[PDB]
């Protein structure tokens, strides 16, 4: 977020971008085609689907191909766990129950 | 060989990597085989209809496997980033026939990290220093893995005449034997060949 | 290692269920399961058994060690012995929580069983406290642990090894 | 009623079969009947207030059948709840004449039967058309129905010194109507009484006595009664009993509930079904010879249903018959090879008599390759004879 | 169209597809919603839940999601309007309607392709036939047109309510063979709300309690012997013939008698002479005043065990013939016990909370969450809100009577609140305002001796927004015990407003509550008085 980039020096931004490029290269090479994003599955899995509540007015969110849902505040959805996981970490959604 | 045993070997490597205070030796065979298993099973579920019960059971199995693989790889990457000059120099020194601690992709990542970090420090502060102080040695500045750490373990094969050294006065040295299926608390430095050989498990 | 990960390991233990439907034999990476027939028992791992129970698709049967008569004798023997006694399952605590939360409707005398298992946890933890203190007072160098489970190790273990690292460093320092 | 537990119990099983379970609750909370299906997809669980005080019940794929005795005011009533109908009015009730009480009931494919204290048997369609009435030879004991088959057991006379005197009547209610067993005597273990009666899922009549001896109708042997299991071998204590729920010829399974200290289980905690294997009481069964004989004849008996289905025009996967025949040939071949190596070459020809022509050709090749040429010659004579 | 088979027609059609839920805000809708979520979660159905409080929000929400979903579900709204005309859907969007309001709009009855009503066939419906709506030829056509107007005016005459939506949802749960013990409680809470808000006649309520009482017995016996209670970890639902007082187990006996609407009216407790009458009642029972002022949980156990008989006997002697009611209660753990009504007042108070603690949806969210056993602390919080709500209501009624605000206009009684006076903010919303007005009318009719006053409807007005210059207006049917709960103020307000050319807006789902500009109120009242005549 731009609010947080305000504190970094120019050379620090250079370092951060180099690190992202290299790390993304490693993950893409792990195996199969286009590898494995190891920055996910941070907790051991209990179920396929979870119920999530939106904390902020946010734009359109794409679920599969042309299908999308609108993240208006206090709307509530039932979705597969692996699509929601990063938005929960950043603070957009809440895992209820 | 059979898939059940392959999964068991992955889950063994996971726990050894958690508690050992160094970067243990690499396992390229396991990673390649587990990855192709996931690719194959994905295509098999893709070809069938998605409404059925057994399909959901298969998907749950895949999530449990993928979590262990991801967790294991994240931990190895922490240890590479933390001790970069030491793992690089050790691999540069390695004699023929002994296994490497790094897979080729891990080594590539390590080399990139080393170059990037040195460049940042040189550009931000060291070029402005007096001419006699513009060089620094990261091999000296970065700490080393602490092999005297204490660990819990469980033994899978019997072992005999293991020497324990309290303090470091020879008058207190003594030996013990590790019976099948027992559990012990001891310094990592004494048992390090047993972990590499597969005689014991860290718990 | 967190309690969540220790539980993740405990979920591999096998349990018996009675299905209320029918399905063929299914092949998994970890093994072959089934066939499933209505009203007849089959063995499955605990992560699958809990999931089918939640979705109203089966009935759980208590493991043969979950019995008041058996657990009373085990508690008394544990209190009497000077060391750690061997246990009915390596993951007794985790299995107790999962089954009694979801499957109380199928397991008789559940609220008796909770108290009996709680007593064993209370005894064994006390023994571990005494052992840690004795390890440091006597400046010992090695110890043996034949009947501790992984949850019990993981609860208190990190503190002990962290303290022993520092102590070993203090006593050696006069001879670099 | 077969597969039920005694009346004096406030909580009891009215019927437990391979379809489901019917419970009777006569409690201060509620006097009601509860119906449950083993396969949840069949129909949803159903609860009925037992105001009429039904005492006898039955369950099929098609309907639930309930019955009560007369009181000083009520007729004995027959209540049918035909859930499988495509029409909407899915129940009916029939009231019996005065002083006539229902004594046993059973369900079959599209029809129902009830035996009464008039020593009469009444028949009904599943939708409650009255079908034809006839008279019984003596006081009925129990009944069972499967497809077009009606299986009845009754008191045949006065038994003595602990023996019950029981007779069996078996009818086929197809387009052509036939009587198979004409009130014939029913075999029993000495001083026993009848414990369970029914059919295999494959539609063979079967029954069990109080000594835990399972007997099945041997259609391959002139409709005689062959024992196929003795549960007392698995009565690890003498107070053990096996309360039978159902029989399957393919897979070979006896489905029963183990009961310790009682001949039957309590309603709660819910008992769990145990599976037992079938075992004909053959002699010298420690020998591989006796084992192969027992396996062979056990296989033969369980495949009788395919022949019965064929006689009735009903179909089955013929690969089952081919496989069973092949297993039987392999068992005969192993017994023949064993007999040959025992030099009981006469016994080899006796076994080959039971083989198919192709199996006799293979036996000729085996005997020739074993260089038992007299045996190969005798087997060739048999092959020429067939 | 009316759906004929819930399992085949509704459930198996939607089970394949993505669905969007529109939900009204009352306890009946909340319970029906909870049941439906729990069925969807077993079968891994994906859904989205959107709450709405009136027509503006519903129209806006539909326009936002029109392209994304083809299957919509509406809980407690839409049965009494032309959905196709108002919403303007595409050719193949499908709507499932589940709603207690009556009468059903004839367009929804005779659409055969796109509007599907989950309304139960056995409710009290009677409808005109299709052909009655849809040179000599001119004379014949004019006569038929006159007949159309004639029959439609008889049809549109009154509002009323059908079977609770929560009970309709519970039938689907049983036939799918998935009826957990929780769903039986949500069905019970949903039915009790219609009785507390007085939307159904007494006879229907007793009948429906008779229906749910059987399922309680089935669910107990499903796994139950007589050796012991299965566990104190478990929960149980029981039928109870209990006292009417609100909410007597969570505060003192004296507080309940002061704050219950019925006894407060009967003893006239806004007057100091009424307090003397109350003391005479307690003296007849022989309850020490120290016991009566203590919390019910801390009363002497010797008195607690026999209280209901004492109160009924004394009440019967005093002429209060109706102190007992048929109801249910739930018990779990060692010390959690609630009557079916305590849950209703707690949930209602959480939902209609007066404080502007952010957007109104936040209150809705808290109300919905509190219905699960894992969120029990919220239920205990909601009870504390309810206590304050009841007290505010009673002192408002006393102020209204003593200041003599209730005035006869002839064919109806008229009353209005004014700014700054006690607790007026709490009565700004239609839910709280309508319930207050009902209690006020009961108090007035029990108070007065004038026979011509005791059989009248009442019209009440309250400040909505003084910066918009707006007032909310509500009308109540006449108060009698055996009334059918049918009321005529919908068409009366519409005709009077149109004849007046009033600046007004119709927004809430009930047709008896509207919004008016303040300056128009005089001529609008004149039109109503002259129209009712």
């Amino acid at each position: 977020p731009n609010a947080l980039r305000f504190h970094m020096a120019a050379e620090e931004m250079e370092w951060f971008n180099n690190y992202k490029r290299s790390l993304a290269t490693y993950m893409r090479s792990l195996g199969g085609d286009e590898g494995l994003d190891i920055t996910q599955d941070m907790k051991p899995p209990k179920s396929l689907y979870i119920e999530v509540r939106c904390l902020k007015d946010y734009g359109e969110f794409e679920v599969d191909d042309g299908t999308s849902v609108l993240l208006k505040k206090n709307s509530q959805h039932f979705l597969p766990r692996w699509k929601c996981e990063q938005l929960i970490r950043q603070g957009v959604l809440e895992h209820i129950l | 060989l059979t898939p059940a045993e392959l999964i068991e070997r992955l889950e063994q490597a996971w726990m050894n990597e958690k508690f050992a205070p160094e970067l243990l030796e690499s396992k390229p065979e396991i990673v390649e085989c587990v990855m192709e298993q996931l690719e194959h099973m994905e295509e098999n579920l893709r070809r069938a209809k998605r409404e059925d019960l057994k399909v959901s059971i298969h998907q749950m199995e895949m999530e449990r496997i993928r979590y262990v693989l991801s967790s294991y790889l994240r931990c190895r990457l922490m240890k590479i980033e933390k001790f970069f000059p030491h793992v690089l120099e050790k691999e540069k020194t390695r004699p023929e026939g002994e296994p490497s601690s790094l897979s080729p992709e891990e080594l590539a990542f390590a080399r990139e990290f080393m170059a990037n970090t040195e460049s940042y420090l040189k550009n931000v502060a060291l070029k402005h220093m007096p001419p006699n102080l513009q060089k620094v040695d990261l091999f000296r500045a970065v700490p080393k893995p602490d092999l005297d750490s204490y660990v819990f373990l469980r033994v899978r094969e019997r072992q005999e005449n293991i020497l324990v050294e309290p303090d470091t006065d020879e008058q207190r040295d003594y030996v013990i034997d590790l019976e099948k299926g027992s559990q012990h608390l001891i310094r990592y430095k004494t048992i390090a060949p047993l972990v590499a050989s597969g005689a014991v498990q860290l718990i | 290692m967190d309690a969540a990960e220790v539980e993740f390991l405990a979920e591999k233990e096998l349990v018996t269920i009675i299905p209320n439907f029918s399905l063929d034999k299914i092949y998994l990476i970890g093994g072959d399961l089934g066939p499933f027939n209505p009203g007849l028992p089959v063995e499955v791992p605990l992560w699958l058994a809990i999931n089918l129970k939640q979705r109203q698709k089966c009935r759980l049967l208590p493991p043969e060690w979950m019995d008041v008569e058996k657990l009373e004798k085990m508690r008394d023997h544990e209190r009497k012995e000077e060391t750690f006694t061997p246990m009915p399952s390596p993951y007794y605590m985790e299995l107790t929580k999962l089954l009694l939360n979801h499957a109380s409707d199928n397991i008789p005398k559940a609220d008796e069983i909770r108290t009996l298992v709680k007593d064993m946890w209370d005894t064994r933890i006390a023994k571990l406290r005494v052992s840690a203190d004795s390890f440091v007072r006597q400046q010992e160098a090695h110890a043996k642990l034949d009947n501790l489970t992984l949850m019990e190790i993981n609860t208190s273990g990190t503190f002990l090894t962290q303290a022993l690292n520092h102590m070993y460093k203090l006593r050696t320092n006069l001879q670099p | 009623q077969s597969g039920s537990t005694p009346l004096h119990l406030t909580h009891r099983f009215m019927v437990w079969n391979s379809i489901g379970i019917i419970r009777c609750y006569n409690d201060e909370q509620d006097n009601a009947i509860d119906v449950e299906f083993h396969d949840t997809s069949i129909h949803h669980a159903t609860h009925l207030s037992n105001t009429l005080n039904y005492t006898i019940a039955d369950l099929s794929h098609e309907a639930i059948l309930l019955a009560c005795e007369s009181t000083d005011e009520l007729a004995s009533k027959l209540h049918c709840l035909h859930f499988s109908s495509w029409d909407s009015s899915k129940e009916w009730i029939i009231d019996l004449p005065q002083n006539e009480d229902i004594e046993a009931i059973c369900l079959g494919q599209g029809w129902a039967a009830a035996a009464t204290s008039a020593l009469l048997l009444r028949l009904f369609t599943i939708g409650g058309v009255q079908k034809e009435v006839f008279s019984l030879a003596g006081p009925v004991v129990s009944m069972a129905g499967h497809g077009e088959q009606l299986f009845i057991v009754y008191h045949r006379g006065t038994g003595f010194d602990g023996d019950q005197c029981l007779g069996v009547q078996l009818l086929e209610l197809g387009k052509k109507k036939k009587q198979i067993l004409h009130g014939d005597p029913l075999p029993l273990t000495r001083k026993s009484y009848l414990a369970w009666i029914g059919f295999s899922a494959e539609g063979t009549p079967c029954y069990v006595d109080s000594e835990g001896i399972v007997r099945m109708l041997n259609r391959g042997l002139g409709n005689t009664w062959t024992p196929i299991c003795n549960t007392r071998e698995h009565c690890k204590g003498k107070s053990d009993h096996y309360w039978v729920v159902g029989i399957h010829e393919n897979p070979q399974q006896l489905r029963c509930i183990p009961c310790k200290g009682s001949r039957f289980p309590p309603t709660l905690p819910r008992p769990a079904v145990a599976i037992l294997s079938f075992k004909l009481p053959y002699c010298q069964i420690a020998t591989e010879k006796g084992q192969m004989e027992e396996q062979f004849w056990r296989s033969v008996i369980f495949h009788n249903h395919l022949d019965y289905l064929a006689k009735n025009g009903y179909e089955y996967e013929e690969s089952t018959k081919n496989q069973a025949t092949k297993e039987q040939q392999e068992l005969l071949m192993k017994m023949l090879a064993l007999s040959c190596k025992l030099e009981r070459e006469f016994r080899c020809v006796e076994l080959a008599d039971l083989m198919t022509q192709n199996a006799v050709n293979l036996a000729i090749k085996y005997a020739s390759r074993s260089r038992k040429l007299i045996l190969a010659q005798k087997l060739s004579e048999l092959a020429v004879e067939k | 169209m009316f759906v004929s088979d819930f399992r085949k027609e509704f459930y198996e059609v939607v089970q394949s597809q993505r669905v969007l839920l529109f939900v009204a805000s009352d306890v009946d809708a909340l319970c029906a919603c909870k049941i439906l979520q729990a069925l969807f979660q077993c079968d891994h159905v994906q859904y989205t839940l959107v709450p709405v409080s009136g027509w503006q929000e519903l129209e806006t929400a539909f326009l936002e999601h029109k392209e994304q979903f083809h299957y919509f579900i509406l809980i407690n709204c839409g049965a009494n309007v032309d959905l196709l005309d108002i919403l303007q859907p595409d050719e193949d969007t499908i709507f499932f309607v589940c709603d207690t309001h009556r009468p059903v709009n004839v367009v929804n009855v005779y659409n055969d392709t796109q509007i599907k009503l989950l309304i139960k066939q056995d409710d009290d419906l009677e409808v005109p036939a299709y052909e009655d709506i849809f040179t000599m030829r001119r004379r014949q056509r004019r006569e038929w047109e006159a007949r159309r107007r004639d029959i439609l005016f008889d049809y549109e005459q009154y509002e009323y309510h059908g079977t609770s939506s929560a009970m309709v949802m519970f039938e689907l749960a049983w036939m799918l063979s998935k009826d957990l013990n929780d769903m039986l409680w949500w069905a019970i809470v949903g039915l009790t709300d219609q009785w507390v808000q007085d939307k159904i006649t007494q006879m229907k309520y007793v009948t429906d309690v008779g229906v749910l009482q059987r399922h309680v017995s089935r669910h107990n016996h499903r796994n139950e012997d007589e050796e012991n209670t299965l566990s104190v970890d478990c929960t149980r639902i029981s039928f109870e013939y209990d006292l009417r007082l609100v909410l007597y187990q969570h505060w003192s006996l004296h507080d309940s008698l002061c704050n219950t609407s019925y006894t407060a009216a009967r003893f006239k407790l806004w007057s100091v002479h009424g307090q003397k009458r109350l003391q005479e009642f307690l003296a007849d029972m022989g309850l020490p005043l120290k016991q009566v002022k203590q919390k019910f949980q801390a009363m002497d156990i010797s008195l607690k065990e026999n209280l209901r008989e004492m109160i009924e006997e004394s009440a019967n002697k005093f002429g209060m013939k109706d102190m007992r009611v048929q109801t249910f209660s739930i018990h779990f753990g060692f010390k959690h016990k609630f009557l079916a009504s305590d849950v209703v007042f707690a949930t209602m108070s959480l939902m209609e909370s007066p404080e502007k603690d952010g957007s109104g949806t936040d209150h809705f969210i808290q109300a919905l969450d509190s219905l699960s056993r894992s969120n029990l602390d919220k239920l205990y919080h909601g009870l504390e809100l309810a206590k304050k709500q009841l007290r505010a209501t009673q002192q408002t009624i006393a102020s209204c009577l003593c200041t003599n605000l209730v005035i006869s206009q002839g064919p109806f009684l008229y009353c209005s609140l004014m700014e700054g006076t006690p607790d007026v903010m709490l009565f700004s919303r239609p839910a709280s305002l309508s319930l207050l007005s009902k209690h006020l009318l009961k108090s007035f009719v029990c108070s007065t001796k004038n026979r011509r006053c005791k059989l009248l409807p009442l019209v009440m007005a309250a400040p909505l927004s003084m910066e918009h210059g707006t007032v909310t207006v509500v009308g109540i049917p006449p108060e009698t015990d055996s009334s059918d709960r049918k009321n005529f103020f919908g068409r009366a307000f519409e005709k009077a407003a149109e004849s007046t050319s009033s600046r007004m807006l119709h927004n809430h789902f009930d047709l008896s509550v509207i919004e008016l500009k303040a300056e128009d109120r005089s001529k609008f009242l004149d039109a109503l008085i002259s129209l009712l005549s």
